[PDB]
RNA sequence: CCAUCUAUAAUUUUGAAUAAAAAUUUUGCCGUUGCUAUGGC
């Protein structure tokens, strides 16, 4: 049964921007 | 307008070129007519 | 560093308008000289005409979903106006039309369904003889 | 305490905003009322008033904020962004501008007026018009704030790329005049700023620039010489690269107008260390598809006595041989028994470069093979008449 | 391929020193175990 487990397993810029205001 | 200021002549002949070439058209065919 | 970031955007969106190719912004000499002629001529052969063309579809792509959500949300927006004016009895002389078009375009839709004429000349004369029967009622 | 209730404070005006039905939606509500003719006009001003102090109070929150609470406030104001069209937008944010007493407020919104463009299209011509007339009236207010400055010409050069050429004629030209009076400022941040703009500027209108033309090349000329100097600038690369890409940006607008200060042009991109050869490489192939190579030709002699053969620099060096060579290929037979006398006198010269160069032999050697490949290519594409003498 | 020429690395002079400068000439991945050696896939 754990053979069968085994192969089962194979098988917005504005806001960038105001936030990097805010950094500074 | 054609500018002489601050400009090399080869830049003021040129902007000659561009005008004088574009109104060579048009004064060909008011010859035309006018004759 | 805003600045930077700012300095770096505006650097970086002007070099992709008129340069897509070259790279963004973010030993022995003789291998350097060769080097540099080697890019020479590789960078000659770039396909930067391609490069252009995927930019501009992805904008385009972009901009017409937008263009599409104006519309449809206008659409919807549009209909409300002529719900509100025609329950207050508010209608001008466009929405009168439209209404009216749509008069006429559901009636004629119906008709598909109500069949052709010649049938119903036909139809009914088989109606009429089944019915008498049925209902007798000579008596 | 009082910050866990602000938390969930923010969260409500985000519910509400949200746009999750034609009589739930907010936004859909503004539109009926801006449609329907109705409508009274006094009421749709009070809808732009009441929203330039919304749009405001989102944003001093915001620029006053404690993560969880700064990016609910984004949602609240995406939110609010969306409610109105761009073209009630732009009339009731535009006279905030002037109004706002901060910095940091009228900093958050010229960012936002350019979104509302970043996706439009020709339909925003008139509006933009608009826009461009308030920006540039903003220009001598807002010089003291460097960052304000810097944003404001940013956004000009998205809105002069954007549909810049439908935008009507002396907004171009007065932008192009105020770029110009920038690109002196001490700031580099003002600097880069003006360069961008007038590559630009000088893109849609072409020849039409030319009355700015003792006002561009000749400052920036003398701008990348002072950048040399100063190496001690964190921006001195973007600083350079600006230069570059301004003169290429004109070196397929204006060729020939260019051609008499091609020199400097190429001065620049030799010496340039901080951009990228490819950069570098890349405008030289600009120049040769689009300015006449026989003056490039008159030219390469020039500089190659004057400063590369004293340079000393493998980059500089490198980038003359990729020039030199790839007109050879490139230039007429006409041209090429024409200019036949500057290339040999050039010849000559390189030819005699292992007695000045500091280089050792491998790269001399090298230098030489190039040397001689393009010397055969350029013999070829000739006759006996002209040769014979030169020989 | 060989030779040659570069490159990399090492000793040396001024040098507190950096620095230049002549000069010369055990694993694909994952552990354990030392300061080296062997367990699993």
């Amino acid at each position: 049964k754990k053979q069968v487990e085994q192969r089962l397993e194979f098988y917005l810029a504005i806001q960038e921007a105001m936030e990097l205001y805010n950094k500074d | 307008e054609i500018t002489v200021d601050g400009l090399d002549a080869n830049q003021v002949w040129w902007q000659v070129k561009l005008v004088l070439d574009s109104i060579d058209g048009d004064l060909i065919q008011g010859i035309q007519e006018l004759k | 560093q805003t600045s930077k970031y700012q300095a770096t955007s505006v650097v970086n969106g002007l070099l992709s308008n008129l340069l897509p190719g070259v790279p963004k912004i973010r030993g022995s000499k003789a291998q350097l000289i060769d080097r540099n002629l080697k890019k020479r001529v590789q960078l000659q052969n770039r396909d930067v005409h391609k490069i252009k063309k995927k930019c501009k579809l992805v904008k385009k792509k972009k901009v017409k979903k937008h263009k599409l959500d104006k519309e449809q949300l206008e659409q919807l927006a549009k209909h409300q106006v002529l719900k509100k004016h025609q329950h207050e009895g508010t209608l001008t002389d466009h929405e009168r039309k439209y209404l009216n078009k749509l008069i006429k375009r559901n009636s004629q839709n119906l008709r598909s369904w109500d069949l052709e004429e010649e049938v119903r000349d036909e139809l009914e004369d088989i109606q009429q003889s089944i019915l008498k029967d049925t209902v007798s009622t000579a008596n | 305490e009082f910050l866990t209730f602000m938390n969930n404070t923010f969260e409500f005006i985000n519910k509400i905003t949200e746009e999750t039905d034609v009589r739930r939606n907010l936004r859909l509500k503004v539109y009926s009322v801006l449609l329907d003719e109705t409508s009274d006009k006094k009421l749709i001003r009070n809808i732009r008033e009441e929203f330039g102090t919304l749009l405001e109070g989102v944003l001093f929150f915001i620029n006053s904020v404690t993560t969880e609470i700064k990016e609910i406030l984004f949602k609240v104001l995406g939110n609010v962004l969306q409610i109105l069209p761009v073209d009630e937008f732009v009339n009731a944010v535009l006279p905030l501008l002037s109004t706002s007493t901060n910095e940091d407020i009228r900093y958050h919104l010229t960012l936002v007026i350019g979104s509302k463009f970043e996706l439009e299209g020709s339909e925003a011509i008139p509006i933009v018009n608009n826009v461009m007339k308030v920006l540039l009236d903003r220009m001598p207010l807002e010089s003291k704030s460097v960052v304000i400055s810097q944003v404001i010409l940013n956004t000009m050069t998205a809105l002069v790329s954007k549909y810049g050429k439908k935008l009507e004629g002396s907004i171009l030209t007065q932008a192009l005049t105020l770029a110009t009076e920038k690109v002196s400022s001490d700031m580099t941040e003002v600097k880069i700023s003006s360069l961008a703009l007038i590559t630009n500027c000088v893109q849609v209108l072409g020849v039409k620039s030319i009355a700015f033309y003792p006002k561009i090349v000749p400052p920036s000329i003398k701008l990348f010489d002072a950048s040399l100097a100063d190496s001690s600038n964190p921006l001195k690369e973007q600083l350079q690269v600006a230069i570059l890409l301004l003169f290429a940006g004109l070196i397929k607008r204006i060729p020939s107008f260019l051609m008499s200060n091609i020199l400097d042009v190429l001065h620049v991109i030799y010496f340039s260390r901080e951009v990228d050869s490819s950069i570098r490489l890349s405008v030289i192939s600009l120049i040769i598809e689009n300015i006449d190579l026989k003056e490039v030709l008159k030219v390469l002699f020039r500089i190659w006595s004057t400063e590369i053969a004293t340079s000393n620099d493998t980059v500089a060096v490198s980038l003359f041989l990729s020039t030199l060579e790839s007109t050879v290929e490139n230039i007429d037979k006409k041209s090429a028994t024409s200019q036949s006398p500057i290339f040999f006198k050039l010849l000559l010269s390189l030819f005699e470069f292992r007695s000045i160069s500091s280089f050792d032999n491998n790269t001399i050697s090298r230098i030489e093979a190039s040397v001689h490949e393009i010397s055969n290519s350029y013999v070829l594409k000739m006759n006996d008449k002209v040769f014979r003498p030169l020989f």
